[PDB]
């Protein structure tokens, strides 16, 4: 159904060394398709996804310019900020930026955002209406004002509504056969020799995609949602991820406890 | 399609 | 501001000692991005490693995924070392088979 194309470009300060390492990256539904990297022998926006080879040099050039340009912006900028934060030129920094548009299966845009951050803690962000500015601290509100003068909200909002959605609609078409693959998870349970004369049922799900997955331990319809310490959905390797669940259960009575795995790619939810 | 940024932060 | 590296370790498949597997070492929530990683085994630094997906979630936290070509043997023991400004000395995670 609906989708999202977002870009997460960062800048790391290397004052003494010689130049910040502005690195950009691009995603279409949690899937990375382009990355730049201002430290490479040849700065080039190389295709990650396979479906991005079919574009051409016409499009691979038009990009690397936008790249080096923002490089300047992340440079020029980053510096003004040690002035704002009255920090002596030496402490490494990180100016970050993220943007994109979320489109409903229907076709029209649903929401778009832009956000900057300087060393983690938020610095400023456009609001939902695409017109307001949520500046973080005093040194950041300085910017909120200045941007309302040139009309940051009408410039960026412009890119959001049309173009971001426009190109998005292009990407999906080009990589349709790949992007919409929904790999279903594989069932697996486990019990361990824990010293308390207890057992540990481990509900193992592997090779799945997308990652948004629901997973719990049961006991008669009602779900043992409290004792099941589970993991943080982590990247297996090839492309399909994995997740696991835990419930400490003494012998004999074990057979009663169960696991359940919910995921967008199953015809009937799984009960193990 | 990365967009350009004029307005210096 | 600094956020400390959460280290997770795990194989790419259920391990049955012998079969050439891919031992990962996923990181999360470290910041600033400058982090040192080291793949180990009984203390001999594993020479061949990886560095993929160096990106960041909305929480402005940079991460990575490193993996070597480990091979399970009930007698040996693997691990993953990592240095990151937001801590006095490097933390070490020896891998537990069924995790
Ligand atoms: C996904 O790939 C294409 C593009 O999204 C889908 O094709 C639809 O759109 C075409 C125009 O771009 C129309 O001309 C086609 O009639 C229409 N359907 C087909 C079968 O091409 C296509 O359906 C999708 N493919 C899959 C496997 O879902
Ligand atoms: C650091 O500079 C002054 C001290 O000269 C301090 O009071 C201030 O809080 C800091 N800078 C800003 C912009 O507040």
């Amino acid at each position: 159904g609906p989708h999202s194309m977002r870009y997460f470009e960062t800048a790391v300060s290397r004052p003494g060394l010689g130049e910040p390492r502005y690195i950009s990256v691009g995603y279409v539904d949690n899937k990375e398709f382009v990355r730049f990297d201002s430290d490479a022998e040849n700065p080039r926006y190389e295709p990650q996804a396979p479906w991005m080879e079919q574009e051409g040099p016409e499009y691979w050039e038009r990009i690397t310019q936008i790249a080096k340009g923002q490089e300047q912006w992340f440079r020029v900028n980053l510096r003004t900020l040690l002035g704002y934060y009255n920090q002596s030129a030496g402490g490494t920094h990180t100016l970050q930026w993220m943007y994109g548009c979320d489109v409903g299966s229907d076709g029209r845009l649903l929401r778009g955002y832009e956000q900057f951050a300087y060393d983690g803690c938020d610095y400023i962000a456009l609001n939902e209406d695409l017109k307001t500015w949520t500046a973080a601290d005093m040194a950041a509100q300085i910017t909120r004002r200045k941007w309302e003068q040139a009309g940051a909200a009408e410039y960026y909002r412009a890119y959001l509504e049309g173009e971001c959605v426009e190109w998005l609609h292009r990407y999906l078409k080009n990589g349709n056969a790949t992007l919409l693959r929904t790999d279903s998870p594989k069932a697996h349970v486990t019990h361990h020799p824990r010293s308390k004369g207890e057992v540990t049922l481990r509900c193992w799900a592997l090779g799945f995609y997308p990652a948004d997955i629901t997973l719990t331990w049961q006991l008669n319809g009602e779900e043992l949602t409290q004792d099941m310490e589970l993991v943080e959905t982590r990247p297996a390797g090839d492309g399909t991820f994995q997740k696991w669940a835990s419930v400490v259960v003494p012998l004999g009575k074990e057979q009663n406890y169960t696991c359940r795995v919910y995921h967008e790619g199953l015809p009937e939810p799984l009960t193990l | 399609q990365l967009s350009p940024f004029p307005f210096d932060l | 501001i600094q956020k400390t590296p959460q280290i997770q370790v795990y194989s790419r498949h259920p391990p049955e000692n012998g079969k050439p597997n891919i031992l990962n070492c996923y990181v999360t929530q470290f910041h600033p991005p400058h982090i040192e990683i080291q793949m180990l085994k009984n203390g001999k630094k594993i020479p061949k490693v990886e560095m993929s997906d160096m990106s960041f979630s909305k929480d402005w936290s940079f991460y990575i995924l490193a993996h070597t070509e480990f091979t399970p043997t009930e007698t040996d023991t693997y691990a993953c070392r990592v240095k990151h400004d937001s801590m006095a000395e490097p933390k070490t995670v020896y891998w537990d088979r069924d995790m």
